[PDB]
């Protein structure tokens, strides 16, 4: 059972090191495709949809703008990002296409999901009843369960950093923050409602962060709004810090159960960083009804299938102010992103 | 309504990293 699992992350880990050691570079070119449309604009850059005129395939790309990743300083950040990108595998992981750069950016072609983002559908629906939420749940738990096996941190887990595919499943778009480390690591950085009490502490963190924003999520997923909101972060931080959760009167008595485990201050206590690891959380009763083998395989049905107009629709995404892409007659950055 | 109370705070939207 647990033997299977073994097996399963150790070909898993084989197959990680050889493109880890290894990674995919300039492998397609921007006049390689057509640009039709903004999907999102933010810190991560910006992501567009595109078609691939040789194949006629649509993919998302994201443009990164050297000078502005420098400024940020995101340089290995960016360069983390596209390294375990290329190297990971897995049906909730989206696929890394193409990747290149060129004198002013950085471009990552990904697998384009239609289904928008599960932040939109949980703000308007409001809430996701308890099977809908332990769904997604189950999915976000393989994953981990598979990234913390090839020694990596996930770190940027949210609504806004999970897309609903065609068949109703999740799909893990955002490594912007996503390490390969063995030992502690203390950058500051995620998402202020989501952030585990030691990164606020500015403490050595390790992968136990994910299992704390993992309860942050199952939580905001079937109540509607996050265990620990403020109009300012340093309210939202003095809240997390506090060893106080209050759970809406709805929620059952499994799922506050299990909630209480994930969101534990006391790493000595908190699910999924104890000696029985992932498997805490793969038998707690929320979980009894999960057949963990049917959900990797897809073929649970999903609560909650997109509307799908056809190829190159992007009503499930919200409209963003288009810019041109320009790029420099001086190659900008050379050396910083020399990997890339 | 904590609903009521999230709802009508500027948190609402696409959160920012940190
Ligand atoms: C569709 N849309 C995407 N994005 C558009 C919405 C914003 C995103 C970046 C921020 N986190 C969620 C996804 C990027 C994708 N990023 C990768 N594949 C995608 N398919």
């Amino acid at each position: 059972e647990q033997e299977s699992v073994k097996e399963f992350l150790a070909k898993a880990k084989e197959d990680f090191l050889k493109k880890w050691e290894n990674p995919a570079q300039n492998t397609a070119h921007l006049d390689q495709f057509e640009r039709i449309k903004t999907l999102g604009t933010g810190s991560f850059g910006r992501v567009m949809l595109v078609k691939h005129m040789e194949t006629g395939n649509h993919y998302a790309m994201k443009i990164l703008d050297k000078q502005k990743v420098v400024k940020l300083k995101q340089i290995e950040h960016t360069l983390n990002e596209k390294r375990i990108l290329q190297a990971v595998n897995f049906p909730f992981l989206v696929k890394l296409e193409f990747s290149f750069k060129d004198n002013s950016n950085l471009y990552m072609v990904m697998e384009y999901v239609p289904g928008g983002e599960m932040f939109s559908h949980l703000r308007r629906i409001g809430r996701f009843s308890e099977p809908h939420a332990r769904f997604y749940a189950a999915q976000i738990v393989l994953t981990f369960e598979y990234l913390h096996s090839l020694d990596l941190i996930y770190r940027d887990l949210k609504p806004e950093n999970l897309l609903i595919d065609q068949q109703g499943y999740i799909q893990v778009t955002d490594f912007g923050f996503a390490k390969r480390v063995k030992g502690r690591t203390w950058t500051l950085c995620g998402t202020p409602e989501y952030l585990a009490p030691e990164i606020i502490l500015s403490k050595g963190y390790n992968k136990a962060v994910d299992w704390w924003a993992l309860g942050v999520l199952i939580y905001e997923m079937a109540a509607g709004y996050p265990p620990f909101f403020a109009d300012q972060p340093i309210q939202i931080y003095e809240k997390i810090v506090s060893g106080k959760v209050r759970f809406p009167s709805h929620f059952s008595s499994d799922l506050k159960d299990l909630l209480r485990n994930l969101l534990q201050v006391d790493l000595t206590k908190r699910f999924g960083n104890l000696k029985n690891g992932v498997n805490d959380i793969k038998n707690h009763k929320w979980f009894a009804t999960t057949d963990w083998i049917a959900i990797y395989q897809r073929k649970v049905e999903a609560p909650f299938i997109p509307k799908f107009k056809g190829p190159g629709d992007t009503s499930n995404f919200d409209d963003y102010e288009e810019e041109e892409i320009r790029v420099s007659i001086n190659e900008k950055c050379g050396k910083e992103f020399s990997e890339f | 309504t904590t609903y009521a109370d999230f709802i009508a705070s500027g948190r609402t939207g696409r959160r920012n990293a940190i």
